[PDB]
RNA sequence: GUCUACGGCCAUACCACCCUGAACGCGCCCGAUCUCGUCUGAUCUCGGAAGCUAAGCAGGGUCGGGCCUGGUUAGUACUUGGAUGGGAGACCGCCUGGGAAUACCGGGUGCUGUAGGCU
RNA sequence: CUCUCGCCCACGCAGUUUUAUCCGGUAAAGCGAAUGAUUAGAGGUCUUGGGGCCGAAACGAUCUCAACCUAUUCUCAAACUUUAAAUGGGUAAGAAGCCCGGCUCGCUGGCGUGGAGCCGGGGUGGAAUGCGAGUGCCUAGUGGGCCACUUUUGGUAAGC
RNA sequence: UUGACUGGGGCGGUACACCUGUCAAACGGUAACGCAGGUGUCCUAAGGCGAGCUCAGGGAGGACAGAAACCUCCCGUGGAGCAGAAGGGCAAAAGCUCGCUUGAUCUUGAUUUUCAGUACGAAUACAGACCGUGAAAGCGGGGCCUCACGAUCCUUCUGA
RNA sequence: GCCCGGAUAGCUCAGUCGGUAGAGCAGGGGAUUCCGUAUCCCCGUGUCCUUGGUUCGAUUCCGAGUCCGGGCACCA
């Protein structure tokens, strides 16, 4: 029915965007991938060589193994009623950096350091973030003005 | 007023266009020889069109290129027997010129039957010292709007030097 | 005799009867598709810390 | 030539003439202005719009006898060139014959049930522009009685709406006079060309 | 009136790169000498960055990093007046003394200039230099002459011998040394002994001393201008060789000496140029109205 | 205040035309005896240093064209969920939450890394 | 069966939201942006195709249709697209985490470099809401389906 | 003994193994005898590396020479080519020309794709030999990628 | 009432190589012979079916309409 074939349904996704086509820039190559790196896949169309699938496109895993040109990366994927750690050499062009804990990374180095500040000065900081609450009781002020009248305006084509 | 801005002769390049490859072409190559005292080129085709009896790749005419202090004594040898005319039309919009000849022994080369007769196309590009940079292979650039030589500007030229007939008919 | 090809109707429903379930990543994965010459000095590294170390190790802790 | 009631109300995503479908005939429309096209911009004042109430599908050949029923009516009062009819949409989707039959069931059944193209219909949307005059002011009721009659030979509902506009520019026209005679527009034929205050100052120059 | 030609070409147009359209790089060897196998995860990978010009020629070790190369130590040829070499700054041999003036001051800096000595005397032999057990390791470097078409005696190989000689570890062959004659596979070490100690352009101003000396002062005019001749040309790179692999340390003076500020032009406003235009727009206004009513 | 060598981000850096360029540099340039390469020392390679900023290059300019950024367009077009809503239908309106795109208008026009020199 | 709650904090998990962070090319929109279709006039002229004359003849001289170009304008696209939603998809939201000290390596290699591993030490309250989880064995029936919102394919339509 | 699928069966066709665009409702998945096509090959170079070069096209010129030969200059973001069906990709290139070559070799596992998470096929990242190329970094264990193929039993050849 | 090739002088017909509309029957005019038969030669006669597209080029290629003939034909 469906011809199952490799690289089927990326008639747009394996493309470069537009016009950032040309050849590669050389700070994708000059990134450090250590394990435990968390890296997210987004392939390209320039390389051949180490696309992962187009079932990894736009997901997110971990590092478990480094190599001269690609990685080993351990993902997630949705098969029918399980997911499945499942492990894809891909090379290096092909992902970047998760910037998806590196806002954790933050609000864990500083708020280290702002608890033992409240031992050298004795407080409850209460470091713990909260949602947004519902809203103060404010004031608002018509100084000068009185409010504008608007109605709504008649139709017409 | 204007100092190492000079139209001088850049190269001059020649061809003969014969319809064939074999022996016809072979001699034409020994006309083009004794003209210039460096081997021709061979082109060749690559529109097999089928009615001009032309296949790709079969050797369709030779040609040369010739620089500095002989380009300008091969060029005055085929100005003497268009006789130092031209026409407005024989220039183009990047300046450089080409008459073209027939009977190629009109020009210095003495006759055989064996061999047989051709005619040139004497084609000269003209230049300035600076247009080198524009065929360089590691910074190359384009040559400015004020330094690029135009029709008016070679057909000035061609009347200074050589004191040439441009016959604007 | 002609029937019905091929849905997806009603699996939903059932492979969340019981639940579709993370992996459960375990601490300490295994070393398997891991590079071989990484791997075989790893345990260099690992065959001789218990045997040339621990005189000079306990005195520096 | 089935009924129009069959190719009406749009079902299938666009069928265009391309290289996909190669098997499709000509519409009966090839003509689309049929006034005096060589008029300028102040010889027709006001214009007057047929708008669609509905979204379906008018055919190529019902937009044939459309644009002649109001060409035969504006040459009778308003006179021959003295108007500018224009025929906006153009006949795009390709529809298809399911041709059975080709009395008996021994072709097929509904076996091999995609069909051959069998003609040209124009897909129109609720509020779109079917067919637009241009006249006189002084001729503003023949306007509506041409789109009056014109609208008998579509389906569905049409209202007939007198634009605000100078004719078939996009500006309108209670300022158009005030605003073509200093600079900011310039005639060329049948439309207007707005010149900014942005381009090189060399055209400037060329104005004045 | 001729052709459609282009008009909305600048809508779509894709530009390479500011280094590519500068005309300096390629980025198809770049890309393929500077990075690194990443399972080595932090040690740079190191260059040879030879560049030659008009009148000079650059000397430079660089490793990439993610914000721009890091250039490890510099070694130029308009120094080089200050060993001996006075004069004839492109030659082959001002490429072989400004390499080996990069050899010993990279490791002049780490520390290893006892050790890893390089080749003393000059042979042109294919020397190659090993790690001796026990020190530090040999400098590994690898060249790139860029863009430069790297034929056989190419001076770019010039600057590789003598970052050799000085104890840099190099990956090379002697196929590209002048001396290789190429329809044979020998390689003449006495030729490019020679080669290296610019004898053969001390024969060509024995070629125009004894022919024609007219020609002699228009070529090699600033040779004459100081004192060289052919004679003293083959001690005078042997003087200069024993000059730099005893003070690599390249000084430096100390700057400052001025205090000015200003050579070219400021961007203009937007006020100054949005009453550029009415200006312009009176100016023409007062010719239409004055010159056309008189 | 700039340049050179090598770069990063890859048009706010491009393209066309036009003005200016102290000093070092980069170039144009001048030559083929060797190295090398050609139909052709044009390219490439090699020896120079009498000239010249003419070009490239660098700064600036253009009611510039593109590009970048923001207004309008527009709470519009679409859309999540809802109704024993309307209508013969086609479709529409409301509730609940999100929410664009062009024409048109304006503002911008390379930023910096390491090493080295002029000023 | 393994355990967890029995009486200043849940081990854990979730057809949910939030907080960030990625991913995508559908609706829409666009074509005075590429590809492909497409209507109309205007302006300009190298021209040929063809006419109008001064005329033995002269790209000597004077107009028209066209073509070409330029700036506009009407109308579109399941297998077109710069731009681009709503719904959606992945990851992260701590003790398996963070920091420090040392030592193994035959890997890497200017370098007490780089990276892995091992040992030891220091500080646990780290979005909202809900809930007890984890795990193995044995295993029957089933393998003709049907309808309705909304989304869509073939068909004139169908209780197709 | 007399295949199956099949808007009854027959006739027809291959929707029976595989590939591209679409359908497909912006992750993936998704049907019909739905749409538009392709496959059972071809290649010692059309494989491998390195170097140099730039394409389709258009303009203006040049003996014959004209819409079409060749020569030259200019512009030229891919409008060409990459064996072929499409789509993606590609400019000191993956194209064009040239110079050497056989990595289209030897061997063990891991992984991805189809998936039951089995197999073949195809593919990816390595590791260990032995090589080729290049000044070198490097690249190469077939074709720029997505297709181009086949169990047990038996036969045959090769290997210590 | 579905499909395959054709639409051309007075007719009829082939070719309309992507570059002319040419055999032949009917009429015209000659020549021929003592005069006629036959003959032989020359002249006439082409929207090359209608429109649109593809190159200093299309009747000719491509496919739209119209027409003309020639045809796929189950068990029940
Ligand atoms: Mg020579
Ligand atoms: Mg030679
Ligand atoms: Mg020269
Ligand atoms: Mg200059
Ligand atoms: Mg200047
Ligand atoms: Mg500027
Ligand atoms: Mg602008
Ligand atoms: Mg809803």
């Amino acid at each position: 029915t469906n011809t199952k074939g490799k690289r089927r349904g990326t008639r747009y996704m394996f493309s470069r965007p537009f016009r950032k086509h040309g050849v590669v820039p050389l700070a994708t190559y000059m990134r450090i991938y250590k394990k435990g790196d968390i890296v997210d896949i987004k392939g390209m169309g320039t390389v051949q060589k180490g696309m992962p699938h187009k079932c990894y496109h736009g997901k997110t895993g971990r590092v478990y193994n480094v190599t001269q040109h690609a990685v080993g990366i351990v993902v997630n994927k949705q098969v029918k009623g399980k997911i499945l750690a499942k492990r894809i050499n891909v090379r290096i062009e092909h992902i970047k950096h998760s910037k998806s804990r590196d806002s954790f990374l933050k609000r864990v180095k500083e708020n280290d350091q702002k608890k033992k500040e409240a031992k050298e000065k004795g407080t409850w900081v209460q470091l713990k973030r909260q949602p947004a609450p519902p809203r103060e009781a404010h004031f608002v002020r018509t100084n000068g003005k009185e409010p504008e009248l608007l109605e709504p305006i008649p139709y017409e084509f | 007023e204007n100092p190492m801005r000079e139209l001088r002769i850049r190269k001059l390049c020649l061809n003969i266009c014969v319809g064939e490859s074999g022996d016809r072409l072979t001699r034409a190559a020994k006309v083009l020889e004794q003209l210039t005292g460096q081997t021709p080129v061979f082109s060749k085709a690559r529109y097999t069109v089928r009615s001009f009896g032309i296949r790709r790749n079969e050797k369709i005419a030779v040609h040369c290129t010739v620089r500095g202090a002989k380009a300008e004594e091969i060029l005055e040898k085929g100005l003497k027997v268009r006789e130092y005319e031209l026409r407005k039309n024989n220039f183009s919009d990047t300046g450089n010129f080409g008459f073209g000849i027939q009977e190629h022994i009109d020009l210095g080369i003495k006759y055989d039957p064996s061999i047989g007769i051709y005619g040139l196309d004497f084609y000269v590009v003209l230049g300035r010292p600076g247009f080198s940079i524009a065929d360089k292979k590691r910074r190359t650039g384009c040559i400015g709007a004020k330094h690029r030589i135009s029709k008016e500007e070679a057909m000035r030229w061609f009347q200074q030097k050589y004191d040439g007939i441009i016959l604007p008919g | 005799a002609k029937s019905k090809n091929h849905t997806t109707h009603n699996q939903s429903r059932k492979w969340h009867r019981n639940g579709i379930k993370k992996p459960r990543s375990q601490r300490y994965e295994s070393l398997k598709g891991v590079d071989p010459k990484f791997l075989r000095n790893m345990r260099f590294a690992k065959k001789h810390n218990k045997k040339g170390l621990k005189k000079m190790q306990a005195n520096n802790a | 030539r089935r009924p129009a009631r069959c190719y009406r109300y749009c079902k299938n995503k666009p069928y265009p003439k391309s290289r996909f479908c190669r098997g499709v005939p000509d519409a009966k429309i090839r003509i689309f202005d049929l006034g005096r096209k060589k008029a300028k911009v102040d010889e027709f004042p006001l214009c007057g719009h047929m708008v669609s109430d509905e979204y379906e599908q008018l055919s190529s050949e019902a937009l044939e006898a459309a644009r002649i029923c109001a060409n035969k009516y504006m040459v009778k009062s308003c006179g021959k060139d003295g108007f500018h009819i224009r025929v906006r949409l153009h006949p795009f989707h390709v529809i298809r014959i399911n041709k059975m039959l080709s009395a008996d069931r021994l072709q097929t059944g509904m076996r091999g049930a995609f069909g051959k193209p069998q003609g040209t219909v124009a897909r129109v949307h609720i509020g779109q522009v079917i067919m637009s005059i241009r006249t006189k002011l002084q001729n503003k009721e023949h306007v509506i009685e041409a789109l009056r009659r014109a609208k008998f030979k579509f389906p569905g509902r049409q209202k007939i709406h007198i634009s605000k506009k100078w004719g078939f520019t996009k500006f309108n026209a209670d300022e158009f006079e005030d605003m073509v005679a200093e600079k900011r527009l310039i005639p060329d034929g049948c439309g207007v060309k707005y010149i900014p205050n942005r381009g090189p100052l060399d055209k400037w120059r060329a104005l004045h | 009136v001729k052709v459609v030609k282009n008009k909305a070409y600048f809508k779509r147009y894709q530009v390479k790169f500011r280094r590519r359209r500068e005309g300096k790089t390629d980025y198809y060897a770049r890309k393929r000498l500077v990075i690194q196998d990443k399972n080595k995860y932090n040690t740079p990978k190191y260059r040879m960055i030879v560049r030659v010009t008009n009148r000079d020629i650059i000397c430079q070790i660089a490793y990439a990093r993610i914000e721009g190369d890091m250039i490890v130590c510099a070694a130029y040829a308009h120094e080089l007046p200050k060993y001996g070499v006075k004069v004839g700054l492109t030659n082959y041999a001002a490429a072989y003394c400004t390499g080996l003036l990069l050899a010993r001051r990279l490791l002049n800096r780490f520390g290893m200039d006892k050790i890893y000595e390089g080749q003393v005397e000059v042979t042109g032999d294919e020397y190659n230099v090993e790690s001796i057990d026990g020190q530090p390791g040999a400098f590994t470097c690898y060249l790139d002459a860029g863009l430069a078409r790297t034929t056989t005696g190419n001076k770019v190989f010039g600057a590789l011998k003598g970052a050799v000689d000085g104890g840099l570890s190099i990956p090379h062959s002697t196929k590209r040394f002048p001396g290789y004659d190429s329809e044979s596979k020998e390689f003449n070490a006495e030729v490019h002994r020679k080669h290296i100690m610019g004898q053969n352009v001390a024969d060509y101003m024995r070629y125009l001393m004894e022919e024609d000396e007219d020609a002699y002062k228009k070529q090699f005019s600033q040779y004459i201008k100081n004192s060289v001749t052919p004679d003293m040309m083959e001690e005078m790179y042997k003087k200069a060789h024993a000059a730099i692999r005893e003070n690599p340390v390249y000084e430096k003076k100390p700057k400052k000496e001025v205090k000015k500020k200003r050579w070219n032009r400021p961007k203009m406003s937007l006020a100054q140029k949005k009453d550029r235009v009415a200006q312009k727009k009176a100016s023409f206004l007062r010719a239409q109205e004055r010159a056309a009513e008189s």
